[PDB]
């Protein structure tokens, strides 16, 4: 969800007023269906896994 | 009061009559906002006031 929708994780102060921190992946790596494997969770192990 | 008060060096101290309406101020009164429409900040706002 954060990779492909964006997440809004909490403000900041922008010039003195309250605006959005959000994450989100790069244009470039959720733009096909073959960009999906790109993406790793890591695991109790603590080794990535796609 | 305001004799006896303006001498207590390490206060401010004040003593007032209830106004007949507490909204209303004094009629040659003014209630004035200095408004920061910039992004100033607080620093240059209190600058400016100064």
């Amino acid at each position: 969800g954060a990779a492909w929708g964006g997440s809004y994780v909490n403000d900041f102060i922008d010039r003195g007023r309250v605006k959005k921190v959000y994450i989100m992946s790069e244009a470039k790596y959720r733009m096909l269906p073959e960009d999906i494997g790109k993406w790793y969770v890591r695991g109790s192990d603590g080794q990535m896994v796609p | 009061a305001m004799g006896y008060f303006s001498q207590i060096k390490d206060a401010m101290v004040f003593a007032f009559n209830l106004p007949a309406i507490v909204e209303l101020g004094t009629a040659t009164g003014f209630d004035f906002e200095l408004i920061d429409q910039g992004g100033l900040g607080h620093e240059k706002l209190t600058q400016a006031r100064n």
